[PDB]
RNA sequence: GCGAGAGACCGAUAGCGAACAAGUACAGUGAUGGAAAGAUGAAAAGAACUUUGAAAAGAGAGUGAAAAAGUACGUGAAAUUG
RNA sequence: UGCUGUAAAGCUGGGUCGAACGGCCUCUAGUGCAGAUCUUGGUGGUAGUAGCAAAUAUUCAAAUGAGAACUUUGAAGACUGA
RNA sequence: UAACGAGAUUCCCACUGUCCCUAUCUACUAUCUAGCGAAACCACAGCCAAGGGAACGGGCUUGGCAGAAUCAGCGGGGAAAG
């Protein structure tokens, strides 16, 4: 109900910022059980944190 | 000490309090004075302003230097369907001013003016005038008898009419009931006309020639709340006043330690009751000619319509009248027209008018077609026109 | 009369925005929808669909189209208390133009 | 605890005490006194439509420069308002009142709010910043509120009485 | 300073600044400055239990000589207020 | 609730309250308040009033919860722009 | 006295709402609501005219008059506040 630890935690281990954490919706039970960053590693694996892609910059009209 | 410099006042103690009026629809204050030897005759008329136009017409003034020379003048059109005849008034003279006596009904009112006597008509069931209507039971005689007390003791005789507004465009159901003075003959001639109008359309036509100088009584445009500045009319204080400039700098003397009712103050602007005269009748249409907008030099079959309707009005499918130049009120309004209060003999009141040309074109934008014909003979075949 | 029934609706979103102030254009249209479903269904509880907030956002805070086609289906309230027997659901229409569509009742079918 | 009033029959009364609620106490005055003599069921309907903004709450000693309504018609006054907070707590111990009036077997149907008043409550302190460095108040006017429901010879002259005895005696 | 006995002294805005975790809390860079604040009841017997409420609480009940003593506690004035 | 006195005041009925207090002959004084921009404490009208307006901007849904404009998550729209 | 100057001054070109003479538009206020909620000030208060008066009255004298409760504005008076 307050993820706000796990995504904190999934970004440091996903080593990308807290902009690019995805946590399932579907899944906010599972996620709150998540309280180390070795549960956290393991929703990373499975899918239930998923890691977002990059906002393209695209270089195409600079080139 | 004295102003420095002199200057008039700004605007009129004549037209105070700038207050809202009391109604939307303007009251005659004063009637036509009645002289006997004159056939009987009603004194005003009530209509709906529709909107502006602009005409062509040859000037007739000697000595000007645009005599028999055209000139392009603004017109208003006034939307007026014939009313109808449903009462009439006595009056009585007084120590204590006019009193009415009586008031007469016709048996039959239509809808439109029963809806007057409602707040929530939807929500009624609709009883107003229904034990009245059951007083012309098959003789008829309590109405003879307050028509007789009105012979016998009015002195002011004036009949109650209402608009048929359903035959306008506009979306209001209720009709305006107004008391319309007549003039002319014995107070018995008066209401004899008066109960053999009951029920009755009277036209325009009846009560307005063409080239009269007649007035106009109607609310004025409201504005709302209104500074000085544009409320009076005064001069706007320098641009480096601080704490603003649309203001009056100085609302008074010391002494008299009050303000005074003469100093420009802040209020509400417009929707005032104004009496507007000498405006001269141009033209008055008929609701059944297809050449309304036509004369006798623009021989377009054309109505007084614009291209697109009247901008906010509609189109004007009734009798109307048209007026040089501007009267109080907004679109949709309802106008009183009166008859003039005095003779007038100058070339101005006496001028006969015949007009040249009526503009049509659009009032929704620079429109320059006066037809829909010559709008397609002008650009010729469209896409949407196959 | 059936209480339960989808219709699509064209909404004139332009003339319900004029004037409005631009950074509120696009949450005014959020209301004006939802004043709309209340017109059509006679409903005060009004739901959007996830994916109809998407496709008023998606040209910024002011780039609400001029024109929407609109589902909107009455369901029944299951809740307890609802305090509203009924509820309006609005979602998106996907459709080449919006313009000269008329009211169509859906057969939910 | 000592009510402000006691009940008449105290068999046939319900009461509900709110003390030290932070609540508007002019706020709640005016809602209070909106309510005060009504039946029990006809002021919660009220109480609903107030919260909704088809019907206000008509403010008549607590008023000064505020808005004025339409809905204040009804009661025959311009300014109006609909205190939400204060509905709120009322319609609290209304609910209350009504269950104490259950347990003793009182009919919700009959029940009429035969006392309600609000008394002023120990104020909560707080601070503002002035201009110029300076400290201000920032309290609040708590209120109390109670309620209570409560289920629906001549003698004369020696000649006064002569001359009423031979009164008599003319009429036979 | 230590140890005692007293008074036509003051009686909690008085008497020492301090009757209380008072040179305390708190302020000031610093030297220094420096409060407010006593009283349920003989005894907590400080309200078990039921009920309404998310809860705080309320209503019943209970203890007590008294709850017109419920710790927001003896009495409970005035301003001010319902 | 009244009575007495020109008065300063004294006495008394009812209510509240809970531990001391008064009359008379004298003694004594830190002995009488409407004011001092008096002191300390408390409370009003003002007044539900002034106001809570810089820093572009929020919205839909689900979850949680008695209760969600404001919490969490997702979707979007934005900004800071090294 | 060349150069320099947010120094003071006069004239000219350009420029313009500084002005003739104002109008219109935008955002934030003001406004109305829910929540929150101060302060200055306050002998008592608050309609005028004349008189007399500490010689410029809200109160006194003589007149005019005078009808609940009020909202937004306003800056004549309160010889307004500080
Ligand atoms: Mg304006
Ligand atoms: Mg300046
Ligand atoms: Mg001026
Ligand atoms: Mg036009
Ligand atoms: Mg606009
Ligand atoms: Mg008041
Ligand atoms: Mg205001
Ligand atoms: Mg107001
Ligand atoms: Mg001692
Ligand atoms: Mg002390
Ligand atoms: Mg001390
Ligand atoms: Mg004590
Ligand atoms: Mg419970
Ligand atoms: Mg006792
Ligand atoms: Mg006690
Ligand atoms: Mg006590
Ligand atoms: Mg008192
Ligand atoms: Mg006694
Ligand atoms: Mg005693
Ligand atoms: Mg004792
Ligand atoms: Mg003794
Ligand atoms: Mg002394
Ligand atoms: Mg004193
Ligand atoms: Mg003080
Ligand atoms: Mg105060
Ligand atoms: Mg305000
Ligand atoms: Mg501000
Ligand atoms: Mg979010
Ligand atoms: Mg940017
Ligand atoms: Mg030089
Ligand atoms: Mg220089
Ligand atoms: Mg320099
Ligand atoms: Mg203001
Ligand atoms: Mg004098
Ligand atoms: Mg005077
Ligand atoms: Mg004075
Ligand atoms: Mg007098
Ligand atoms: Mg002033
Ligand atoms: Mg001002």
């Amino acid at each position: 109900a307050n993820l706000r630890t796990q995504k904190r935690l999934a970004a440091s281990v996903i080593g990308v910022g807290k902009r690019k954490v995805w946590l399932d919706p579907n899944e906010t039970t599972e996620i709150a059980n998540a309280n180390s960053r070795s549960a956290i590693r393991k929703l990373y694996k499975n899918g239930t944190i998923v890691k977002k892609p990059e906002t393209v910059h695209s270089r195409s009209r600079a080139r | 000490s004295h102003r420095k410099y002199e200057a008039p006042r700004h605007g009129s103690l004549g037209f105070l309090p700038r207050k809202r009026a009391a109604k939307q629809r303007g009251r005659v204050k004063s009637f036509p004075k009645d002289v006997k030897s004159k056939p009987v005759a009603l004194t005003a008329f009530l209509g709906y302003k529709a909107g502006m136009t602009t005409i062509v017409r040859d000037l007739d003034r000697p000595g000007s230097k645009m005599h028999k020379r055209e000139v392009v003048e603004a017109a208003t059109v006034v939307d007026t369907p014939p009313m109808v005849v449903v009462g009439v008034v006595g009056y009585v003279e007084t120590p204590r001013g006019l009193r009415s006596l009586t008031t007469v009904w016709a048996e039959h009112l239509s809808e439109e003016v029963r809806r007057r006597f409602y707040k929530n008509w939807y929500k009624s069931k609709k009883k107003a005038f229904t034990k009245y209507s059951g007083k012309y039971a098959t003789d008829a005689k309590q109405v003879e008898t307050e028509l007789a007390r009105i012979k016998k003791y009015a002195s002011v005789v004036r009949v109650l009419a209402h608009t048929q507004i359903k035959k306008t465009p506009l979306s209001q159901k209720k009709a305006h009931l107004a008391e319309i003075q007549i003039n002319g003959g014995s107070v018995s001639d008066k209401v004899d006309w008066a109960k053999e109008h009951f029920e009755k359309e009277v036209s325009v036509d009846s009560v307005f020639e063409q080239d009269e100088m007649i007035d106009v009584i109607a609310v004025t445009k409201g504005h709302g709340f209104e500074g000085v500045t544009h409320r009076w009319g005064t001069k706007k204080l320098p641009r480096k006043t601080h704490r603003g400039l649309r203001k009056v700098a100085c609302i008074g003397a010391w002494h008299p330690a009050n303000v005074n009712w003469t100093v420009a103050r802040a209020g509400q602007n417009g929707y005032h009751h104004r009496t507007s005269i000498n405006h001269k009748v141009y033209r008055v249409g008929k609701g059944t000619d297809e050449a309304n907008g036509a004369t006798e030099f623009d021989r377009t079959k054309k109505t007084i319509n614009p291209m697109g309707g009247f901008v906010r009005y509609g189109n004007v499918n009734n009798d109307f009248v048209l007026l040089k130049g501007s009267i109080p009120g907004v679109k949709k309004r309802v106008v009183t027209l009166r008859k003039s209060l005095y003779v007038d003999t100058s070339r101005r009141a006496v001028e006969k008018v015949n007009l040249k040309w009526i503009d049509t074109a659009s009032r929704f934008g620079k429109g320059r077609f006066q037809t829909p014909a010559e709008k397609h003979a002008f650009m010729g075949t469209l896409k949407k026109d196959l | 009369l059936q209480d339960v029934v989808t219709r699509e609706y064209t909404i004139n979103l332009h003339k319900r925005l004029h004037g409005v102030n631009f950074k509120k254009r696009a949450p005014k249209a959020v209301k004006e929808i939802k004043k709309f479903a209340t017109l059509h269904m006679g409903t005060t509880d009004v739901r959007l669909d996830p994916k109809l907030n998407i496709a008023i956002w998606k040209r910024g805070v002011q780039g609400v189209e001029n024109r929407m086609r609109l589902r909107i289906s009455r369901k029944r309230n299951d809740e307890e208390d609802a305090k509203e027997k009924l509820f309006a659901y609005v979602e998106p229409v996907i459709v080449p133009s919006t313009k000269g569509l008329q009211t169509v009742v859906v057969e939910d079918d | 605890v000592r009510y402000a009033a006691t009940p008449a029959n105290p068999a046939k009364s319900a009461s509900a005490r709110g003390s030290y609620l932070r609540v508007s106490f002019k706020n709640t005055r005016e809602t209070a006194q909106a309510i005060n003599g009504w039946k029990l069921e006809k002021a919660q309907k009220y109480l609903d439509q107030v919260l909704d903004h088809q019907r206000a709450i008509p403010f008549r000693r607590y008023n000064s420069s505020i808005g004025r309504t339409g809905q204040g018609k009804e009661f025959g006054v311009t300014k109006a308002r609909w205190p939400a907070k204060s509905v709120n707590f009322v319609k609290d111990l209304l609910r209350n009142a009504q269950a104490n009036a259950e347990a003793k077997g009182l009919d919700s149907s009959k029940l009429v709010i035969s006392h309600i008043q609000v008394n002023h409550a120990p104020k909560q302190r707080r601070r503002t910043y002035r201009a110029h460095g300076r400290i201000n108040a920032y309290q609040s006017t708590p209120s109390h509120i109670e309620l209570t429901l409560t289920e629906e010879q001549i003698r004369l002259n020696s000649r006064q009485r002569g001359r009423l005895a031979s009164q008599k005696r003319l009429t036979a």
